[PDB]
RNA sequence: AGUCCCUCCCGCUCGGGAGGGAGGCACUCUGGGGGGACUGCCGGCGAUAAGCCGGAGGAAGGGGCGGGCGACGGUAGGUCAGUAUGCCCCGAAACCCCCGGGCUACACGCGCGCUACAAUGGGCGGGACAAUGGGACCCGACCCCGAAAGGGGAAGGGAAUCCCCUAAACCCGCCCUCAGUUCGGAUCGCGGGCUGCAACUCGCCCGCGUGAAGCUGGAAUCCCUAGUACCCGCGUGUCAUCAUCGCGC
């Protein structure tokens, strides 16, 4: 049983597959356990923390993700991972469980750049020139 | 275990070292005398900088390979202090990079895909590979997570 | 060895604490790059702290630094790399350099050249605009 | 094997072109790959709307859009000459190649 | 005296130069005027529920 | 430098930054503690998504609203120690990755120096750092007074963290104490009610002037 | 992404990884048609209406979020130097072409910005992740030459097929340790290149050499309510060369 799950988030998305396995989670190949920063690291590691050791040793994830950031890259392949696991176990406690913790989780992230417009545009939908009065 | 389960500067300063035994891979007469890339204020503080950058030329050709002068160009560029103006990105150089390649490929780690670029032969893929296992085994005591990989 | 606080290598006394790079740069006309270069061409590790130096040593310095070019040193990292009398090149430091420069800026003056010109008033020789910067008084 | 591009700035009028030639390939029972829509070309030009300088400064972004689309056929006689056949609107552009 | 808590039980209104202070009604939880109802002007976002510890308890705010 | 285990730690359980846990963190003051958010949480970063609700962020680690207080600048139009700190290219604005080490370090630095629960020191901090009550102008009739009045429990926690985060800034500016050292030593000092700390010396200046003009 | 074949590598291959062919479109994607969000439901306020506050569900709760569209008129506000045009004027001159110079001058006052006044850092080696757009006397992979700028040959691409294009901030390891300093990079000397018919007035780039104010800024004053502000780079318009700029990513 192969399962594919999607996740976005701002230009970056995650194509993940998971199977029946040990417990092995490479992103791009590269082992989730030697992601750096920690930051993005323990972005991509909470959804398994969360699910235990059990459900976590017991499926392969492999882990595609394109555009973004790393930190965008990171947060699609962890709501990718969320989605898959959450598909794979059919665990409605484990759902809710993932929906009080952190909605986004399973719910992508609509927040997008808001294009930007003139008055010092390249820096801002916002940002205007200062302005000298005199 | 391959390139890809180590970390990549804990494998190219492993690789230099190794590097360094090999006789077909020498500075040029011209390396003490010369900086990395034109974006950069002052040159290297090693001294044995040129095992580094190879090793990391021929990491480059593993992961991304076949690749060429202008795209390692790419990669060994960065930004620039150009004073009162703004930051910019530029290139690096080109002579570094092509001698590496030429030592890579005399020593046998690389071949000319015509048209194309250069490509890991099985040798250097082989040698590559032997040091990344070496590396991942002596990881895995400190790290038993990747046991299982 | 002995470990000099205060050693003396072209005239000018260099500090102790500092490694060989940055105490070489007290001398005008080196800076760091072509004191790298000098270290690196006589042999000597650029981190060693400066003081441990030896008479040899600095000897050794001194007439790389008289004639860098035929010891090893690149013909393009020199001050001089064509000069306007001999046509060879030469790298000068302190009192030499200054010689040279006062004499290129004597040599434009005496030719009437713009740059000449320029020097003599003190305004901005390589074609700045003078509307707005360079406010001195 | 015949490869056609049908590029125009009206939807309506590539979309007439592209019902046309299904229709062909279906009466003449030739398997037909369906329309591929490429990516829309958008021409964009901004310029400033005062023809001085006093004044705020405003823009104005002046777009044009170019739709595309792509088929396959297999070559015959009688589909190629319908297709040779085809109607061509003024605001389309059809182009063919044989591979 | 380290303060005493109340607990805000109804909101009057905005109040002040740029409507920067909420007139509340507070009663006291504990001291000597425990469960007394005063009248009390609190600077920031206010809820109902919150507990606001006031050094004293003696004067009231005026009315808006 | 630092051992390999730190440079690619695994945490598994979920506790504050998978080191430190809040089951044991006490908060006395009635009014912040529905407000002091303790909930477990392992990786302090929500990309804000609070701003947009009203009381959004009382739901919001306490330990991400400290890394967001410390990305800043610390002075551009307010006098801190009575200088500016226009930081422009080096601040720490827009660096959550930078932040969160900091406050790690100082958290370390914290546990090493103390021997208790850095989050619980840091508790502390905020509650003696929180002020009760401050000066405002009131117009009643034509003209303006300057009367006394609370501080709601949030805006205390606001300041709190504020004070703690300028403090940590203004010791480190210019000097040789790196940043996680001065806000390990500002968080400390606060927490001790020593009066150097600017959190405890800038919370005392607002009460005596809200005493005196009450 | 699954499945078959070939090749290679690792702990000698149980197991794991990479590439190429067949094959698939399953996911991403492109682009056409549709659905969905409608105070629709619940509680309260208002008067039972207009409506307002909160809540459930939901991707999107209250103008869904950002933009285009600027009313009758005024402002004798700007534009005849973009084109059109009344009157006045030159009409062989104010008309039309060629070289050279100027618009680039510089005791000084002002606007908007870039770089900085350092450790919330500078330098060195190594490790990552984008998007928008453009390409015919054009973009140019790829190979050889050079220390850099740059020079020679040249595949492919009128474009979802090739290229511009392996961004920086960020992360690791080492040096510097509070100093006008390994901060700061103005200002000049020498030398090597590129564009262009032409580089001195008056272009841009590169190597070495020197290292000017500046150690946080009075009165006063500016922008910003969410992926917004701040930081970090890139595309394009101008272009034979030149971006501290405008418009965008």
């Amino acid at each position: 049983r192969i399962i594919q799950t999607t996740g976005k988030r701002k230009t970056a998305i995650a194509r993940a597959v998971i199977r029946e396995g040990k417990g092995r989670v490479r992103i791009n190949g590269k082992p989730v356990e030697i992601i750096e920063p920690e930051i993005a690291r323990f972005t991509i590691l909470e959804p398994l923390i969360l699910a235990g050791e059990e459900i976590w040793n017991s499926v392969d994830i492999d882990v595609k993700v394109e555009g973004g950031g790393f930190m965008g890259q990171a947060e699609a392949a962890r709501m990718a991972i969320a989605r898959a696991l959450v598909e794979w176990t059919g665990d409605m406690s484990l759902k809710e469980k993932f929906m009080k913790y952190d909605r986004t989780m399973l719910v992508g992230d609509p927040r997008r750049t808001e294009p930007h417009k003139p008055n010092r545009s390249t820096k801002g939908p916002r940002a205007k020139r200062q302005k000298s009065y005199r | 275990a391959t390139v890809y389960d180590v970390p990549g500067d804990l494998l190219v300063e492993r690789v230099a070292q190794r590097l360094k035994e090999i006789p077909e891979i020498k500075p040029p007469e011209w390396a003490p005398f010369v900086k990395t890339g034109r974006h950069k204020e002052r040159l290297p503080e090693q001294e044995d900088w040129w095992y580094y950058r190879v090793a990391s030329i021929l990491r480059r050709v593993y992961l991304d390979g076949p690749v060429g002068i202008e795209r390692l160009r790419t990669y060994y560029g960065g930004r620039k202090n150009r004073g009162h103006a703004p930051e910019k990105f530029y290139k690096a150089g080109g002579s570094i990079i092509r001698k590496a390649l030429q030592q890579l490929e005399a020593a046998g780690f690389v071949e000319k895909v015509p048209g194309k670029g250069r490509v890991i032969t099985p040798k250097g893929r082989s040698f590559l590979d032997k040091i990344a296992t070496e590396l991942k085994k002596e990881l895995e005591e400190i790290i038993p997570e990747l046991k299982k990989y | 060895a002995n470990f000099r606080h205060i050693v003396r290598v072209a005239g000018v006394d260099l500090d102790g604490n500092k490694q060989l790079r940055w105490a070489l740069t007290a001398i005008k006309g080196i800076g760091i790059n072509f004191a790298t270069m000098v270290c690196r061409v006589a042999g000597l590790d650029p981190f060693m702290k400066a003081g441990y130096l030896t008479d040899e040593q600095v000897k050794k310095i001194e007439e790389i630094l008289a004639d860098p070019v035929a010891h090893g040193i690149p013909r393009w990292a020199v001050n001089r790399p064509k000069d306007y009398e001999t046509g060879r090149d030469l790298h000068l430091i302190t009192a030499k350099l200054d010689m040279a420069i006062r004499e290129d800026i004597m040599r434009l003056r005496r030719i009437r050249a713009y740059r000449g010109i320029r020097h003599e008033l003190g305004l901005p020789v390589r074609g700045q605009r003078t509307r707005s910067n360079f406010r001195r008084g | 094997k015949a490869r056609i591009k049908i590029a125009s700035t009206n939807v309506r009028s590539l979309d007439e072109v592209a019902n046309q030639i299904k229709q062909i390939a279906e009466r003449t029972g030739v398997r037909m790959s369906g329309p591929i829509p490429l990516p829309t070309k958008r021409i964009r030009i901004t310029t400033r709307k005062s023809p001085d300088g006093e004044g705020s400064a405003t823009f104005d972004r002046w777009e044009l859009r170019v739709h595309k689309r792509l088929i396959d056929i297999e070559a015959d006689e009688r589909a190629m000459r319908q297709i040779m056949r085809i109607r061509v609107p003024e605001d389309v552009t059809i182009e063919i190649e044989l591979i | 005296d380290e303060g005493y808590p109340a607990e805000v039980i109804e909101i009057i209104g905005r109040t002040g130069t740029t409507g920067d202070v909420t007139q509340v009604k507070v009663r006291i939880l504990e001291g000597r005027d425990k469960g007394r109802v005063i009248r009390r002007n609190v600077r920031g976002p206010v809820r109902i529920g919150d507990i606001l510890i006031l050094r004293e308890t003696e004067r009231e705010a005026r009315e808006i | 430098a630092k051992p390999l285990n730190e440079r690619f730690f695994i945490p598994h359980e979920i506790k504050v930054m998978g080191r430190w846990s809040t089951e044991d963190v006490e908060v006395r003051d009635p009014s912040l503690k529905p407000y002091i958010n303790l909930e477990p949480r392992l990786l302090p970063h929500t990309h804000g998504r609070h701003a947009k609700k009203h009381f959004g962020k009382a739901n919001v680690h306490i330990v991400e609203r400290l890394i967001n207080k410390i990305m800043r600048s610390g002075g551009s139009h307010y006098k801190v120690a009575g200088h500016f700190m226009r930081r422009e290219h080096r601040s720490l604005n827009s660096k959550k990755v930078k932040a969160y080490e900091v406050v790690k370090e100082a958290f370390k630095i914290i546990e090493q120096r103390t021997g208790k629960n850095p989050i619980q020191v840091l508790v502390w901090a905020i509650e003696n750092a929180a002020p009760r009550e401050d000066t405002t102008s009131v117009m009643f009739g034509g003209i303006r007074y300057h009367v006394a009045v609370d501080i709601s429990p949030m805006r205390r926690l606001d300041v709190a963290l504020r004070n703690i985060a300028l403090g940590a800034s203004a010791k480190c500016y210019r000097n040789k104490m790196s940043f996680a050292e001065a806000l390990a030593e500002e968080i400390i000092l606060a927490a001790n009610k020593d009066p150097k700390s600017y959190a405890y010396s800038k919370k005392l200046e607002i009460e005596r002037i809200a005493e005196s003009s009450r």
